[PDB]
């Protein structure tokens, strides 16, 4: 669907999930925004 | 991902005796589901 899902100054309104705490079960959505917690410290809701 | 309720009625800590159990709903949902919770009329 590359003439009805792309533009040429770029489509930035489909997204993909690139990191999460576990693998997801079969037939699951996952809609959470929460922030991806890589390290110890928190990221108390923020980029960083 | 299925909600199958099964219910029965009875005239009367539990009885005791032998009553099975008939099916009434299946809701095609399928949420994670890990808490719940009931509600009274007071
Ligand atoms: C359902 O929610 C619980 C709540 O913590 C979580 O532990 C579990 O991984 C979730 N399961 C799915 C399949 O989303």
């Amino acid at each position: 669907s590359n003439k009805l899902d792309s533009k040429v100054s770029g489509n930035y309104n489909y997204l993909y999930r690139l990191f999460r705490k576990s693998n997801l079960k079969p037939f699951e959505r996952d809609i959470s925004t929460e922030i991806y917690q890589a390290g110890n410290k928190p990221c108390n809701g923020v980029a960083g | 991902g299925y909600f199958k309720i099964y219910s029965k009625h009875t005239p009367i800590d539990l009885p005791q005796g032998f009553s099975a159990l008939e099916p009434l709903v299946d809701l095609p949902i399928g949420i994670n589901i890990t808490r719940f919770q009931t509600l009274l009329a007071l």
